[PDB]
């Protein structure tokens, strides 16, 4: 295998790098875990699933898990990512692996971050900085948002939020019953509520429908309103790339200079192969990368690929969230639209964010017929009395998340443990998270606020999770930074150490931020497009 | 064997259509999950004309797929399919059907 | 607006003059399919220099009626101006107003036409469109029909060549009169019978379903698709409320033309219930594409916007060529800026890319239960759709083998009368 | 020197390369020959 850029893992990072590349000319290959997966397949498995684990979110059933590397499951888990600290619970995230990635089941939110988090340890010394600010990348946000098509509220001034260049390539869809009168509410109560970014075509856009709602934006959707990096797979092969299912990199081998020369990944069958290519890019998962770098460590580098400053695994970030579910006193009436359409984004910003994380307030809207049914059914109800108790609970059900904003700490880890395996031998993750004082006031304040919401709304049988619950987008593990010796990769998407490896991932990620963001991941591996070019001009 | 299974609770307390033959599908399962599914379920008729005011148990072929008295109590409100402009001031309220 | 402005639009003369809606209208440059190849359009827009900026009222009238270039070559037949041989040479002289004064010319080039031999010498058409009898005297106003019919006829048969998609071709690729709009291949897809006949026809269709299709496209029993998508968000839909009535009019007195063996009409044709056992299954794959923005029953949606598949023209048709380009490309309308498209699921397709014996296997189970049971889909019918149809007996001579064998022939006549 | 391709040996199964003349032997190619043949009759005329 000889190729002339070589990218792992085609997920949104990886395809839409590629489709990048490849339009610039130069030949791209494609490696990835997985195998190649239909989205109609994914469809079925959906249908067919059972339903008890649609009543409670489950995001990995639908997808097959491969032996040889399982992407991780929540409900009862294989053990693929293993958790350890006293928030263990905050960082059970899962991801799905295979063409397309992660980005196979996703919310579709796709968010431009505050000018004030790029400087932030600038601003409130907290964190690490990003090492570009806003206007370093806002053209990049702007490409990766035509390129996936994303919705957007151009008419209308929302609150201090990420300016704007060039409104949204759509007008945000109207809302629902459920939106607007949790729009109302909260105006009532004192919260803003915002129309969230989302990668759906509000009208047809680059061969693909409009969004139709049907309510199943995660974990996979029926007719493709929503953007998946399958699309830029597919035109990234289309044009020119050869892509390979199955391709599990494990090891690479380096020289004294550096510069990456070989790949080898194990087939489902152990077979290893080499492949050479000029420049080798590496964009897996914040989770995943990291893994694969402290896996492929050879006798050059013995505590790990491009570790000179020794910071992979560390700084890992991902939204603290705050679950909520009750019956509302007034029928809200929610299910209708996207499964995530609105949000409160007036504390996304503040002087507070010196001593405790900006909350970001909003619900869900996934369709409640499934959970209230199986709830009803739980009631021991049968009949026309269970009918009308089916109603209410249909009619009356609410779920509300509240993410938070989550500082690097060295402190936590990606130790690829040795006590649980895979088919391959390949060590499984596991990860030690903390989360710091700072998050929790942040969260007590957040508490609050849910408590607030609720008696506004006259909830009843009030449930909030007593944990952290996860979000899914990993952000950090490889952070960024001028000054090699604190910061492993460097301002243009590639590591210090390695200058023949350019890295793009959620790893490259530096701050948490305040919203789900997997755009950035999308913007930064664009901008490292450019990084290939010079590179090879 | 699947009439009675058909017509087993009653036509209020159910499915005034058929169950387009998804009750062969559950007939069909249980009887790997219970070998007097069959018999206990003749029985039945009998009773109404001791049996759940005690014994419960017999409420699994209820229960059991969702099949929440199943398309949906509310369909015309909520989804799983509809029209793009699909808020339309949610519909009804309590209108069962 | 002006007069010419009013035929451009209805002779669809921008729909085939720009490369799609990104390239300039009127410039030229957008490729269309034909069995001999690929034909390209030249620029249109009044350019003294690249353009047609020294055409005059003498020669723009022939270039557009009569099918010759300025230079003396013959225009291909992609044109349809043996359609527009009908046309009055008092509108026509309209249409050179609006080209030299409406539209900005471009000093910006067009590709030029490649074909093989012997469609490369491009002096041969002269004799093709004799054999054609394109003349053709021109269009004067009929007597025996009321004045709605009269101007219903100029609309469909020379003014928006509504012909030369729908009637068939023969072997040398002409106009067949004998059967007048009856309904033929176009590369990959195939426009239906539209004449008077009630149950082969459109016949059955009721005057106000008529008048509504040809003015959007959508239908509770119908639906533009595919170069209909194209013919109506191009020229059809701005057109005047009377036009599009004067077309229903001269629509239901064509004469029938019955097509073998059918007893029902299309749209008229109901379909019977099924479900799937909850790869390679007819019900089953169907329900994991297209069981979403249809039903599961294929009634489609409930107000209208997703078609059922019920009773559907697309569907009732004994030829699957309208129902398998469908899925092969998907549809994608525009009304009064307002797009509805449907995801392709062909190999490139970006939603969910399904092979072509998949595509049989829908194509199969949605004729069985709602479209026409006698209609049957085989596993290469895909595969001839996705080419570009079935390939016309015209073209097998466009292939340098052929050509070499015959000219053969030639040879041996030559020695023999010696 | 000597390399075999994947379809050389397939040649071989079939009973070598075809000879130029065989493909004559094709009903084919004689109907695209025969009206050769009637285009140089009418021709004279
Ligand atoms: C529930 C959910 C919610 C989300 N919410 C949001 C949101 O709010 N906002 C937002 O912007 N985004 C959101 N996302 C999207 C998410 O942020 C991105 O999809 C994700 O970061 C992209 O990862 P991927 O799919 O590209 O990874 P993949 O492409 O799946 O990673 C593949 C890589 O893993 C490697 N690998 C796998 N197994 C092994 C092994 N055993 N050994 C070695 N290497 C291995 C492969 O070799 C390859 O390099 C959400 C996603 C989910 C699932
Ligand atoms: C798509 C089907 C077309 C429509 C509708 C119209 N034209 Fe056309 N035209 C088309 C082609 C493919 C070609 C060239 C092929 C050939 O045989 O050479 C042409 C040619 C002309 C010309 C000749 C000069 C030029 O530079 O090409 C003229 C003046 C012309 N066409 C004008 C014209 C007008 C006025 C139309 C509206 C009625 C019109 N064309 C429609 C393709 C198509
Ligand atoms: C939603 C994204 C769709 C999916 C998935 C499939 N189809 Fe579709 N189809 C859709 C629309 C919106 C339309 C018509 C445009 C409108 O404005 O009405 C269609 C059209 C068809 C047709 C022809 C109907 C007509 O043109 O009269 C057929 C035969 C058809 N669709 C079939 C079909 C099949 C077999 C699908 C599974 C592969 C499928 N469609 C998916 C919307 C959507
Ligand atoms: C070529 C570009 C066309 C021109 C010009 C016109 N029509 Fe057409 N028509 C065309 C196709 C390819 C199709 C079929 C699409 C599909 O779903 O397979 C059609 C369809 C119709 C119909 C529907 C009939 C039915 O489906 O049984 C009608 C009534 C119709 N077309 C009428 C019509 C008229 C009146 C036209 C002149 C303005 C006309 N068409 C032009 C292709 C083309
Ligand atoms: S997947 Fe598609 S159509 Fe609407 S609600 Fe979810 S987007």
């Amino acid at each position: 295998l000889s190729a002339d850029v070589v990218i792992i893992g085609a997920g949104i990072c990886g395809s839409l790098l590629a489709h990048k590349l490849v339009r610039n000319g130069l030949s791209v290959l494609l490696l990835d875990a997985g195998p190649r997966r239909d989205r109609s397949q994914i469809v079925e498995n959906w249908r067919n699933m059972p339903p008890d684990n649609k009543s409670q979110y489950d995001y990995a059933t639908p997808y097959p898990s491969v032996p040889w590397a399982p992407h991780t499951n929540y409900f009862p888990d294989n053990n693929y990512l293993i958790v350890k600290g006293p928030d263990r619970t905050a960082y059970k995230q899962g991801i799905i692996k295979g063409v397309g990635g992660t980005t196979w089941h996703w919310a579709a939110s796709s968010w431009r971050y505050l000018p004030n988090d790029f400087k932030l340890h600038s601003t409130y010394g907290v964190g690490r900085d990003y090492a570009m600010s806003y206007d370093e990348l806002e053209p990049y946000y702007y490409e990766a948002e035509c390129e996936m098509g994303v919705m957007g509220p151009n008419g209308e001034e929302i609150t201090p939020s990420a300016p704007r260049q060039n409104p949204w390539p759509m007008t945000s869809m109207p809302y629902g019953y459920g939106d607007r009168t949790f729009t109302e509410i909260v105006s009532k109560l004192g919260f803003s509520n915002t129309p969230v970014p989302q990668a759906r075509n509000s009208r047809p856009y680059d061969g693909r429908p409009q969004c139709c709602g049907n309510n199943n934006c995660m974990p996979i959707c029926p007719i493709g309103a929503m953007y998946n990096g399958v699309y830029a797979a597919i035109k990234a092969e289309k044009l020119g790339a050869k892509i390979i299912p199955n391709a599990v990199v494990y090891a690479m081998e380096t020289d004294a200079k550096n510069r990456i020369t070989a790949i080898s990944f194990y087939d489902p069958d152990k077979q290893s192969h080499r492949v050479v290519a000029k420049t080798f890019v590496i964009a897996a998962n914040g989770i995943e990368t990291p893994k694969l770098l402290l896996l492929a460590a050879n006798d050059r580098n013995p505590h790990g690929i491009a570790n000179s400053s020794d910071l992979v695994g560390r700084n890992m970030m991902d939204h603290p969230g705050i679950g909520m579910s009750f019956q509302s006193a007034e029928p809200i009436w929610a299910g209708g639209g996207s499964v995530q359409m609105s949000s409160i984004t007036n504390f996304r910003d503040g002087d507070f964010r010196s001593e405790y994380a900006a909350t970001q307030i909003g619900y869900n809207n996934t369709a409640q017929n499934s959970r209230a049914g199986m709830k009803a059914l739980s009631m021991g109800l049968v009949g026309k009395k269970l009918d009308e108790e089916i109603r209410r609970r249909t009619a009356h059900g609410v779920d509300i998340y509240a993410n938070h904003e989550v500082l690097p700490d060295p402190n936590n880890r990606l130790v690829l443990s040795k006590d649980y395996k895979d088919a391959l031998g390949i060590p499984h993750p596991e990860v030690t998270y903390d989360v710091g004082e700072y998050v929790r006031k942040s969260a007590a304040i957040s508490r609050q606020r849910l408590m607030d919401i609720a008696k506004a709304m006259g909830g009843t049988e009030i449930e909030m999770t007593p944990y952290f619950t996860p979000n899914n987008h990993i952000t950090g593990g490889t952070i960024m930074g001028h000054d090699p010796r604190d910061s492993v990769v460097d301002k243009w998407l590639r590591t210090h150490d390695h200058s023949n490896l350019f890295l793009a991932t959620g790893a490259t990620m530096a701050a948490s931020g305040t919203v789900n963001s997997t755009l950035t991941m999308a913007a930064l591996s664009l901008r490292a497009a450019d990084a290939i070019l010079n590179d090879l001009k | 064997s699947i009439s009675d299974f058909m017509q087993l609770s009653a036509f209020a307390t159910g499915h005034k259509n058929l169950d387009l033959n998804i009750g062969s599908a559950l007939l069909l399962a249980f009887e790997a999950q219970k070998h007097d599914f069959s018999t206990q379920i003749k029985a039945l008729r009998e009773h109404i004309t001791p049996l759940h005011p005690t014994l419960i148990q017999i409420i699994r072929a209820w229960y059991s797929v969702i099949e929440d008295e199943t398309v949906y109590a509310f369909e015309k409100a909520l989804m799983y399919v509809v029209v793009i402009p699909t808020y339309a001031h949610n519909g009804p309220n309590y209108w069962v059907s | 607006i002006s007069r010419g402005h009013y035929l451009a639009i209805a002779a669809d003369c921008a729909a085939c003059h720009t490369n799609g809606r990104d390239g300039q209208f009127l410039a030229g440059g957008y490729a269309i399919s034909s069995p001999m190849g690929n034909i390209y359009s030249t620029n249109i827009t009044p350019s003294k220099t690249h353009g047609i900026g020294n055409y005059t009222l003498e020669q723009f009238s022939k270039a557009l009626r009569h099918g010759i270039r300025a230079d003396g070559a013959q225009l291909y037949p992609a044109m349809p101006y043996d359609a527009y041989n009908r046309l009055t040479d008092e509108d026509v002289k309209s249409l050179y107003a609006y080209i030299m004064t409406e539209v900005k010319p471009v000093d910006a080039p067009s590709p030029k036409t490649q074909l093989p031999f012997p469609f490369s010498i491009r002096a041969s058409l002269g004799i093709w469109k004799i054999a054609a009898r394109i003349e053709g005297k021109p269009y004067v106003f009929d007597h025996t029909h009321n004045d709605d019919w009269n101007r219903g006829r100029y609309l469909v048969d020379e003014l928006a060549h509504c012909g030369e998609c729908h009637t068939p071709r023969n072997f040398l690729l002409a106009p067949n009169q004998s059967a007048y709009l009856a309904g033929a291949d176009i590369g990959s897809w195939r426009a239906p019978n539209i004449t008077n006949a009630p149950q082969s026809g459109i016949g059955s269709w009721s005057d106000q379903d008529l008048f509504q299709y040809l003015k959007t496209g959508k239908t509770a029993h119908a639906r533009a698709a595919g170069p209909m998508a194209e013919a109506i968000e191009h020229s059809l839909q701005y057109l005047p409320d009377a036009d599009i009535s004067a077309i229903v009019t001269y629509l239901r007195s064509v004469p029938a033309k019955a097509e073998s063996g059918q007893t029902v009409a299309n749209f008229e044709h109901a379909g019977r219930p099924s479900s799937y056992s909850v790869t390679t299954d007819g019900a089953a794959l169907y329900e994991a594409v297209c069981a979403s923005c249809h039903q599961s029953d294929g009634k489609g949606s409930k107000d209208g916007y997703y078609p059922s598949l019920v009773g559907n023209t697309t569907t009732g048709q004994l030829n699957p060529n309208d129902l398998i380009a469908s899925i092969l490309y998907g549809v994608d309308r525009t009304t009064d800026n307002h797009e509805i498209l449907m995801p392709a699921f062909g190999p490139d397709s970006l939603v969910q890319p399904l092979t072509d014996e998949q595509i049989a296997t829908i194509a199969d189970y949605v004729l069985s239960h709602f479209g026409n049971a006698q209609a049957t889909v085989s596993a290469d019918a895909v595969k001839q759709v996705r080419a570009g149809g079935k390939q016309v007996p015209l073209a097998k001579l466009a292939s340098p083998g052929v050509m070499l064998l015959l000219g053969t022939g030639g040879i041996l006549g030559a020695i023999l009368v010696v």
